[PDB]
């Protein structure tokens, strides 16, 4: 339900340093 | 993990450490999928070629960790096993087909900034993201080289086309497996290694920005070798078995 | 290599 949303990132809308690399690969 | 990076704090709140009691030692990676259930690779508990077969009592679960060796007072939670469930058709004799296992905890763990479960994919999430070239993320406290890291390591690696996977090895590859890694042609590198076993291969859904465990760290030939790739258990493919076990043992 | 875990966890 709350799965996969990280308290220190997604829950505060902060992005980790390389997650955009995954996104940009989801071409 | 080779050619990876230190994890950020709170980066992999579902990362779990399989720790041996005596001698106290890292055993494997693993992951938090609920407040009572951890996901790992079957070979972490059972590999007869290496006289490997652990009982619940031989082990401990360490959730919320960052530092490998430290006892992270007030942060990590360390739990006990009530029962181990191994896939009935895990193939340890030939190719580690269905390298998957469940560990049910004694009492639930409490969630925190550092402790949180990852999702398991639905057929549609998997169909959407388990595509050659899409990248996932692997994390673990394993070997830095085919040496030991101070904190959790992380790498992003592109999923690799099935023919390539198959062409890289003499092992009979199966549909319950996928491989990941850069080609030697791509430039960058990186891989999971010894000790990362049972750790999670995770991807972030661009449809709902949640993190999904697609793979489990299972095997490889050497670590980070040119034209070799990491192989991961296909979690969605065995998902029916996962809900069965959980549905059957509450 | 590993720091002492509390014996409460055994
Ligand atoms: N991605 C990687 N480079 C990587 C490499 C190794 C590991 C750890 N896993 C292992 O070491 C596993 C567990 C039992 C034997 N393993 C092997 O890796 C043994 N070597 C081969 C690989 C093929 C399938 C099983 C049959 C025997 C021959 C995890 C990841
Ligand atoms: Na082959
Ligand atoms: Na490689």
């Amino acid at each position: 339900a709350d799965c996969g949303l990280r308290p220190l990132f997604e829950k505060k809308s902060l992005e980790d340093k390389t997650e955009r690399e995954l996104l940009e690969s989801y071409i | 993990i080779v050619e990876g990076s230190d994890a950020e704090i709170g980066m992999s709140p579902w990362q779990v450490m399989l720790f041996r009691k005596s001698p106290q030692e890292l055993l494997c990676g693993a992951s938090l999928i609920s407040d009572r259930w951890v996901l790992t690779a079957a070979h972490c508990l059972l590999y007869p070629p290496w006289d490997k077969n652990f009982t619940e009592n031989d082990l401990l679960v360490r959730i919320g960790k960052h530092s490998r060796t430290r006892y992270e007072r007030n942060i990590e939670k360390i739990s006990m096993l009530e029962k181990i469930y191994i896939h009935p058709r895990y193939n340890w004799r030939e190719n580690l087909d269905r390298d998957i296992a469940l560990m049910k905890l004694k009492k639930p763990v409490a969630f925190s900034d550092y402790i949180h479960p990852v999702c398991l994919p639905d057929r549609e999430t998997a169909a959407s993201l388990l595509q050659a070239g899409y990248k996932g993320r692997v994390t673990g406290w394993g070997n830095l080289k085919e040496g030991q890291p101070s904190v959790l390591q992380v790498v992003n690696l592109p999923i690799v086309e099935r023919p390539v996977c198959k062409d890289s090895t003499r092992i009979r590859i199966t549909d319950n497996m996928f491989c990941a890694g850069y080609k030697p042609d791509e430039g960058k590198r990186g891989d999971a290694c010894e000790g990362d076993s049972g750790g999670p291969f995770v991807m972030k859904s661009p449809f709902n920005n949640r993190w999904y465990q697609m793979g489990i760290v299972s095997w490889g030939e050497g670590c980070d070798r040119d034209g070799k790739y990491g192989f991961y258990t296909h979690v969605f493919r065995l998902k029916k078995w996962i809900q069965k076990v959980i549905d059957q043992f509450g | 290599d590993f720091e002492e875990i509390p014996e409460e966890y055994l």
